[PDB]
């Protein structure tokens, strides 16, 4: 039930939660339907996240981390305009420390296998496979939106391509990073990052 | 002799019935498609 209700990661992980209060009600006072807190989700799959050397890991190799979304369209001059600057920020967030603060996963808004390959090998961070569902099913989640191809559910149209997102443990979001929003500071809005506080757990 | 005769008027051959004119050019398509609603306000968008 965060950010919003009707999204399909929110609707999946209540019949899953409720489908579990059954399972245990109908084994064993119970208290239905369970609360958003006590629900639990898993937001990636055993094959969703790949890395450059096109790799699969699980969930649970993010962990102590501050994981956040990258949504980006490989045509679009937003997007291409804040690439650099992201792969500056990642570079010099990560080579000073003495272990690895944050990651980026690259949710792509692309249209064809190829384009999104060649988005695709100008990152170092992970990635999501454009043909696997999460990565639209995690839009309508967001509710990002380039233009009006899905219908919505009486949203708010947040944020248009690109966009940085921090996500928590079961799918929330911990802080805007302001590059087309209310604020709308592109190319800077990296640096409001709390990567402290916002973490994997 | 017997000379025949044609001496036909200006009106009886100048305005002779016409071809009516060809109606034509019903020049009808379309409006223009509308567009969807994405605008909030600011209390619902972020509080």
């Amino acid at each position: 039930s965060q950010p919003v209700f009707a999204s399909p990661l929110n609707v999946e992980k209540r019949r899953l939660n409720e489908e579990r209060a059954l399972m245990q009600a109908q084994k064993a006072n119970i208290q239905l339907p369970p609360n958003y807190g006590d629900m639990d989700l898993i937001l990636f799959p055993e094959g969703s996240l790949k890395n450059s050397n096109n790799t699969v890991i699980p969930q649970s190799h993010l962990k102590g981390k501050s994981v956040a979304l990258y949504f980006a369209d490989g045509a679009d001059p937003k997007c291409a305009s804040l690439l650099p600057f992201l792969l500056n920020y990642y570079r010099t967030m990560n080579e000073g420390g003495a272990n690895q603060k944050i990651e980026i996963i690259f949710v792509s808004l692309d249209r064809d296998r190829e384009a999104f390959e060649s988005h695709r090998a100008h990152m170092p961070w992970l990635s999501i496979d454009l043909e696997n569902p999460l990565t639209e099913i995690l839009k309508r989640h967001f509710r990002v939106m380039k233009e009006y191809e899905v219908p919505t559910y009486g949203y708010g149209s947040r944020t248009g391509v690109p966009s940085v997102i921090v996500i928590g443990s079961d799918g929330r979001e911990a802080q805007f990073l302001p590059i087309c929003s209310g604020l709308e500071e592109g190319d800077r809005a990296l640096l409001r990052w709390d990567w402290r506080n916002t973490k994997f757990a | 002799p017997t000379l025949p005769f044609h001496g036909e008027s200006a009106y009886r051959t100048d305005y002779v019935p016409k071809p009516l004119p060809e109606v034509a050019k019903p020049v009808e398509v379309k409006l223009p498609p509308t567009l969807p609603f994405n605008a909030q306000s600011c209390y619902r968008s972020e509080y």
